[PDB]
């Protein structure tokens, strides 16, 4: 479909594995909030949108019914299970690269599905966790996901990084390097 | 390798013109395939598959689910829009335009930028240079940002002077950056 | 207030 902005209001997720739900709503292709559903909270994605509320019980109602209706498809479907499919990453940065000026890494894993995925970041083969953080699984109009980790850094001449990717699509954990040069 | 059930349900608008012309479309999807969808220019629910076909004719069936979803277009999408034309489609996010060689290649970096709406040319003195330039895709960061890479292909002589020109809706005036040998 | 659809449940 051809259009000037798309929106979903919103997007619903749930899945056998785990199990695990996930609710969000999403504006031309970026996320505007999730709900927490563990703690029943809405968390906005955008500092201008904590203006607004969001009820989190609609999240985990409708959550319910996707739940519901799963089991309700495993029986008919015969249980057909969900295709891995092969996710694709790349590593990039948020700006150019100046060593000793504060930059944010960028790991973009797209293509996946389903939606279960470990993205870890790696510093002379050893795992990174202060200055992570990810987005939700944002959707694609295939029906698979992407999901973007960052990692707050300072370049430096000495230091190189990985981004780690392990998917059920992949015989391996997947490395991604990135050099400062 | 675990199997998996998944199940998503999408409430999607789309909109040009303004609220002129606006679609929506709410998807049911069994793994990676929509099974059954609210076209509000249709007006009923349609199976899209056969496994939706038990949801579609029980939907259908009930008069007041259909008069919800037929006034849903107003309700969900044209009202959410007034929302978005006083937050996300009023963010303005400056580019950063710099120019680093890479040296018979330069690279024009446009970095953190919002909406997704731009335009970068080279030139060359004054003639704009269409051949031996290549450009990234539009890259989204996830974090309401995007960038892109504009390249040129140079065989540089004395006195020439390249310059990356940059058009953006948050931009009173376009950046130019100069570039010489 | 920024408003959402229900799924609806299957038969
Ligand atoms: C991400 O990491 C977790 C934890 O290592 C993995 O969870 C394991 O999953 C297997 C298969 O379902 C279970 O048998 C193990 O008990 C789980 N371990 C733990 C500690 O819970 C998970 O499989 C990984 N995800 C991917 C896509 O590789
Ligand atoms: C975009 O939509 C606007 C409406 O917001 C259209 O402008 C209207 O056009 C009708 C004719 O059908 C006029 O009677 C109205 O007075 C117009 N309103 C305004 C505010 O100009 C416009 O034609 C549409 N443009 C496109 C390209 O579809």
């Amino acid at each position: 479909i051809v259009a000037d902005h798309v929106a979903s209001y919103g997007v619903n997720l749930y899945q056998s594995y785990g199990p695990s739900g996930q609710y969000t709503h999403e504006f031309d292709g970026d996320e505007q909030f999730y709900v927490d559903l563990g703690r029943k909270e809405t968390v906005w994605s955008l500092p201008v949108l904590r203006q607004f509320r969001f009820d989190p019980q609609f999240a985990l109602t409708n959550i319910a019914v996707l739940k519901h209706n799963l089991n309700s498809l495993i029986k008919r479907s015969n249980s057909t299970a969900a295709t891995n499919e092969v996710p694709e990453v790349t590593v990039f940065s948020k700006s150019p690269v100046t060593l000793g000026q504060p930059n944010i890494l960028i790991c973009l894993v797209d293509n996946i599905f389903p939606p279960v995925v470990n993205i870890t970041w790696l510093s002379n083969g050893h795992s990174v966790t202060e200055g992570v953080s990810e987005t939700s699984f944002l959707s694609k109009s295939d029906h698979s996901f992407f999901k973007i980790s960052y990692l707050t850094l300072l370049p430096s001449a000495e230091e190189s990084y990985d981004c780690k990717v392990e998917h059920w699509g992949l015989d391996k954990p997947l490395l991604k390097h990135w050099e400062p040069e | 390798s675990p199997e998996d059930f998944v199940y998503q349900f999408k409430g999607m608008c789309y909109f040009t013109n303004g609220t002129e012309r606006v679609r929506l479309v709410s998807r049911s999807i069994y793994n990676r395939e929509e099974i059954v969808r609210f076209d509000s220019d249709v007006g009923e629910f349609r199976a899209v598959t056969l496994l939706g076909l038990p949801a579609a004719e029980y939907w259908n069936s009930q008069k007041d689910i259909l008069e919800r979803k037929r006034a849903a277009v107003d309700r969900v999408c044209r009202h959410n829009y007034q929302l978005e034309l006083r937050t996300t489609l009023q963010r303005r996010v400056e580019p950063t335009v710099t120019i680093s060689p890479s040296h018979n290649l330069l690279v024009c970096s446009v970095t953190d930028f919002y909406p997704a709406q731009i335009k970068v040319r080279w030139f060359r003195n004054d003639q704009e240079e269409t051949a031996g330039v290549v450009s990234t895709p539009l890259i989204r960061n996830g974090d309401w940002t995007f960038q892109i890479l504009v390249m040129l292909e140079m065989t540089p002589q004395r006195g020439d002077v390249y310059t990356c020109h940059v058009e953006h809706p948050s931009l009173q005036s376009p950046i130019t950056v100069e570039w010489r040998a | 207030q920024p408003m959402p659809m229900p799924e609806l449940p299957y038969p």
